[PDB]
């Protein structure tokens, strides 16, 4: 909601708008009683079906007729330091309207808050969370293979052991090393050496450096021991069945 | 003992073991059994919420002219209140999100900056202090503050006498040791005007209290008993019992070998009777 | 004070003594008579005469009554005759009130406790606003009026008016609403409170029953509208309107500053006083209580015990009369005191008892001597602060007659033509037999009867015997409660019983037109509660019926009783002569 209120700056200075609280969005119904209740609270302003009327003298409504009840709350243009009245009606709408308002170019701008995607869309990953790309977990498991990777590979794996939506669409920005643009399956295919050298030097951000320094240290220690044993030709996606006994033995040797 | 006293005075319904009778309840009103148990297992509760001074400070902030003009309740100023809690933290200050494998890391929130509030509420600066600041300064600083106020003054005086006031006012209950919680409980009961007719039974509280913490608790119980309170504590500390004006030492021998008063009276009296080994110890002392 | 003409709508036609009495009272007040008496017999209608006098004088009138009981029945009635003027009300606004009291012997603090009434305070503030907003204002007041108050000066100052169209900062409006004791109840809608939603603001004023909605065009007064508080039904719209503070402890921020200064000074005074007295416990208790009080002035300005600092708030000196509804009145305010024969003794007795309480309060470290200042005006102080004084009673008080020179204005012949009863006197003996005989005689026509008594034991014993003789009889004692005599009224209007046996309290709160006979036991004793006022009251009681009768049974005859009877019978002959001159029999009304 803080962005909703602060968006008044985004809309040009002085441009007319309306303090529109979508209390009952598009839910049609004869609501003269609701008008009376809104008056009982006391606002004197309302807009239904996109047309403004006073709560003192609202229009007639029928159940059959669509009624987009976004009550006008206050009379304001984009003013300077009007945050007092703005917030006054704005948190009010954030409850009555339940979190949504609009400052249209009545003289457009929509002051709405939506989760996941900013536009209220669905996401391959609901947010920037690693488990979202875990097919061993149901997050990445395909509908038709459940993470196994088979139906003949399942139609929604096609080689990648991951959901197509959570393959690269929300995770194609891995700027590891140079030209870095990787899908989860792409890193999987990155051999031991490929991925290790990719992560040896990569620029993804300062907060990412801070919160993935431990990641780099663990990986580089693991790879240093892996080289101390002389094991790089195995790939990150290489089938675990390739373990020759000595392979996992060296894995544990490095670990210990 | 505890079973019978609690069920006869506090209305408990626990099993009284095997005793023919108890007397002297006529000289008492309601017992209190206290131990090391933590006061609160969640950060939700905090020193303010436990002590009950929280709503008092909330009303204090409501007393600002800015609070008047906004026209909103002491609950508004709260930190466990829906409206005033920034969604970025639910007004918890930092932002928390983590999975099972590894622990989280504290991160100040745009709203908070550690303020565990919302600036909308913090705009009031009652007595030149925001709600964040008021909840910030720890017990001793709050004590030297709020001087002409009364109930908060009694709370803070109790805590100052406890002498552990260093604890942050918003210090999470989970971030407080069992002995610290014990001191909090004895402080809270120190502010209930029982006239001393009540009696406190207690475990061995050495854990969670340093030597000085034990001395502070000793002063607390001294004030209680001078206010008329009775007390009985199981304790392996010779100093604590020698400070207690009377001793009842039970048990000729450990385990089933005990089960009867071997000696009692003033610590010195019980000491003069070597029927207890604790008595032998109180004898070699003094 | 814009005084609208006291429009009197009186379908009743004045007759009998009414014209002469009103004319002579009018010329009395014209003659600068600061002291006047009226002799208003029973059924002479003092209310109408007072209303007409107030109409003639066109002054803001303060009427003084001795108990809240009386105020109710009259004020509503006058509003009928004055439906176009400010008619108001004021008494103790306490469903219950334990004072701040101190048992010194037991060192027990019976702290001030009060169940607060609402409508009483509402009418109090309505009266203060009307007085400080118009001259055509009539206020009925209990002695509480002379207690300590705030200044009508600040009352009229803090009040603020807003008009349609005029530019006014809405936030400043909220600020002044706070300063005039009105809460931004953004949650619900309550008396003397208000809510803000957008430019719209809706407020219930403390004194005004209804509410008001104001629409704002930015920081301009867009429009004003009356409203039902909850439903919001716009009663009407007016361009402008004023708002008075919801408190009578009105005081600007500067007045709070001065009050705090003087409070601290007299706090040092009382500190030293109790320190010398050795009452250290009381000194410390008062010190901490007033420390909290001043803390929440410096923060809020509102608390309990504010009255105790009236001398600081009003700012006048110690021992002087504290502010009063009299100050709320002009100097040319009309003044009327009904039953002043007990209101003035009540004034002195209340001052004495309350100053005895301010002892063991202030003298014993509970408040400063400013509490003692927040007191009923000493009788002399009241006598100065009043204007012209008019006492109303068929039994003028002794000090009242001393003030007025003994002269008065008569109004005893009712226009109806009712006449006084026929009195009879017999010795105490032959009382039970005659009582039963008259009981049966009246029960033939199913009529009422009254009985008085002196001692509780003999009273209830006699009622018990009467019940034993199969008599529809009841009795009254010292602390009887309303249900008993109200169901007695139901019974008598339903014809269940005939007689009652009371001692003292019966003398008040009984109007029984159906009793044609009363009995007065053992009037021989010279007693205060059985004085000439008592016998005259019984005479008025027995005068209700067309052919009422008095029967006093006592061995000897007291001077007051028989002089009262003789004057009653001669004025009865006068009333009969007036009736028959009109050719009209005594007319029940
Ligand atoms: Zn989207
Ligand atoms: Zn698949
Ligand atoms: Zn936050």
């Amino acid at each position: 909601p803080q962005q909703i209120v602060d968006q008044v700056l985004a809309m040009p200075e002085g441009t007319r708008f309306l303090v529109l609280a979508p209390v009952v969005r598009t839910r049609k119904g004869e609501f003269a009683d609701l008008f009376d209740k809104l008056n009982a609270q006391g606002y004197s302003r309302v807009r239904v079906d996109g047309v403004v009327h006073p709560l003192t003298d609202p229009p007639k409504l029928k159940k059959q007729e669509k009624h987009d009840i976004e009550v006008v709350v206050d009379r304001l243009t984009v003013k300077a330091a009007a945050k007092r009245r703005l917030t006054d009606s704005v948190e009010t709408a954030l409850n009555l309207a339940d979190g949504i308002v609009v400052l249209e170019f009545v003289d457009e701008q929509r002051f709405s808050e939506k989760l996941a995607c900013p536009n209220g869309h669905a996401l391959a990953v609901d947010d920037l969370e690693p488990r979202s790309f875990s097919f061993n977990s149901p997050y990445g498991a395909c509908p038709e293979c459940s993470g196994l990777g088979i139906r003949v590979p399942c139609p929604v794996c096609a080689g990648t052991r991951l959901k197509p939506e959570i393959l690269a669409v929300t995770l194609a920005g891995e700027s590891k090393g140079e030209h870095g643009a990787k899908s989860i399956a792409e890193v999987c295919e990155l051999s031991i050496a490929d991925c290790a050298d990719f992560l040896n030097a990569l620029t993804l951000g300062p907060r990412e450096q801070a919160i993935a320094g431990q990641v780099l240290k663990e990986i580089r220690s693991r790879l240093g021991f892996l080289l101390d044993v002389g094991l790089e030709y195995l790939s990150l996606s290489r089938a675990a069945a390739t373990l020759s006994g000595g392979e996992a033995q060296r894995i544990r040797l490095a670990t210990q | 003992l505890a079973a019978v006293l609690a069920n006869r005075l506090n209305g408990a319904r626990q099993v009284p073991g095997r005793h023919t009778r108890v007397t002297g309840l006529d000289y008492l009103d309601k017992l209190v059994r206290v131990d090391q148990s933590p006061i609160g297992r969640t950060p939700r509760s905090n020193p303010a919420t436990y002590t009950g001074v929280f709503d008092k400070i909330r009303t204090l902030f409501a007393a600002t002219t800015e609070a008047k003009v906004r026209g909103y309740q002491p609950g508004r100023f709260s930190f466990n209140v829906k409206g005033g809690r920034c969604e970025a933290c639910t007004g918890d200050g930092t932002i928390k999100i983590e999975m099972n494998f590894l622990p989280d890391v504290y991160v100040p929130c745009e709203v908070c900056q550690g303020a565990r509030y919302n600036r909308e509420t913090l705009e009031v600066h009652y007595k030149g202090k925001t709600v964040s600041e008021v909840l910030d300064m720890s017990i001793e600083e709050a004590a030297e503050f709020f001087e002409p106020i009364a109930g908060v003054h009694r709370y803070l005086r109790t805590l100052v006498d406890v002498g552990l006031g260093y604890v942050r006012l918003g210090q999470p209950a989970p971030t407080l040791s069992g002995g610290e919680a014990q001191r909090v409980k004895l402080a809270s009961e120190l502010q209930k005007r029982s006239t001393g007719r009540t009696v406190y039974i207690l475990d061995e509280p050495t854990t969670g209290l340093h030597f000085d913490d034990i001395r502070k608790l000793l002063n607390v119980i001294n004030g209680l008993v001078d206010k008329g309170n009775t007390v009985i504590v199981i304790e392996h500390n010779l100093d604590v019992i020698k400070t207690s004006d009377w001793i009842i030492d039970l048990g000729p021998e450990g385990g089933a070998g005990g089960g009867t008063v071997v000696a009692q009276g003033t610590p010195e009296d019980v000491a003069a009777v070597p029927a207890s080994y604790t008595g032998k110890f109180l004898a070699e002392v003094v | 004070r814009a005084g609208g003409h006291f429009e009197v709508v009186s379908p009743h036609a004045p007759a009998g003594d009414q014209p002469a009495a009103i004319d002579e009272l009018e010329r009395r007040i014209n003659a600068g008579e600061r002291d006047v008496v009226l002799l208003g017999a029973t059924g002479t209608g003092k209310s109408a005469t007072t209303a007409w006098l107030i109409e003639r004088l066109q002054r803001p009138t303060l009427v003084m009554a001795p108990n809240k009981t009386l105020a109710a029945q009259l004020a509503n009635e006058l509003r009928e005759m004055l439906p176009h003027n400010a008619v108001e009300y004021f008494v103790s606004y306490y469903d219950y009130y334990q004072p701040e009291a101190y048992i010194a012997q037991t060192d027990t603090y019976i702290e001030k406790d009060s169940s607060i009434n609402d409508d009483v305070e509402r009418l109090r503030h309505s009266a203060t606003s009307a007085l400080l907003s118009r001259r055509d204002v009539v206020v009925v007041a209990s002695v509480s009026c002379i207690y300590g108050l705030g200044t009508p000066q600040s009352y009229l100052d803090r009040s603020v008016e807003l008009k349609v169209g005029e530019e006014v900062p809405r936030d400043g409006l909220l600020r002044l609403l706070v300063d005039v004791q009105y809460t931004r109840n953004d949650m619900s809608f309550t008396r003397g409170s208000f809510r803000v939603r957008g430019d719209t603001v809706e407020i219930i004023p403390s004194y005004e029953e209804l509410a008001v909605r104001i629409e704002f065009f930015g920081d301009e007064i867009e429009a004003l509208y009356y409203l039902h508080p909850l439903t919001g039904e716009v009663i009407r719209q007016v361009d402008s309107l004023r708002i008075f503070p919801a408190t009578h402890y009105v005081a600007g921020p500067e007045r709070m500053a001065h009050a705090v200064s003087a409070i601290e000074e007299e706090l040092a005074e009382r500190l030293a006083e109790l320190e010398s007295q050795g009452k250290l416990l009381e000194a410390q208790r008062l010190r901490m209580r007033t420390n909290y009080d001043i803390e929440m002035m410096r923060q809020v300005g509102f608390c309990s015990g504010i009255e105790n600092y009236s001398r600081h708030i009003d700012g006048r000196g110690p021992g002087t009369p504290p502010a009063t509804l009299l100050d709320y009145f002009p100097e040319d305010f009309l003044l009327v005191i009904d039953e002043s024969h007990v209101t003035v003794p009540q004034i002195g007795g209340m001052y004495e008892g309350d100053i005895s309480r301010k002892r063991n309060l202030v003298e014993y470290g509970f408040r400063l001597p400013s509490a003692c200042d927040n007191r009923p005006l000493t009788w002399e102080e009241f006598a100065d602060r009043i204007g012209q004084t008019v006492y109303l009673s068929a039994t003028p008080g002794p000090y009242e007659l001393s003030q007025t020179g003994g002269e008065f204005v008569e109004q005893v012949i009712r226009p109806t033509g009712l006449v006084d009863p026929k009195v009879v006197v017999k010795p105490t003996k032959g009382q039970i037999d005659d009582l039963i005989g008259e009981i049966r005689t009246r029960a033939d026509a199913d009529q009422r009867v009254l009985v008085t008594t002196l001692t509780k034991k003999m009273a209830e014993d006699l009622t018990d015997y009467l019940l034993e003789m199969g008599i529809r009889v009841r009795y009254l004692h010292s602390e009887v409660d309303t249900l008993r005599r109200v169901e007695l009224l139901r019974q008598l209007r339903l014809g269940d019983y005939d007689v009652l046996v009371g001692i003292n309290l019966l003398r008040e709160g009984l109007d029984l037109p159906e009793v044609s006979l009363v009995a007065i036991l053992d009037a021989d004793k010279e007693g205060f509660l059985r004085s000439s006022r008592s016998l005259i009251q019984t005479i008025g009681r027995a005068a209700r019926n067309v052919s009422g009768e008095v029967h006093m049974y006592a061995d000897k005859i007291t001077d007051s009783m028989r002089e009262a009877i003789d004057e009653t019978e001669r004025r009865r002959a006068k009333q009969i002569a007036y009736n028959e001159a009109n050719g009209i029999d005594p007319q029940p009304l």
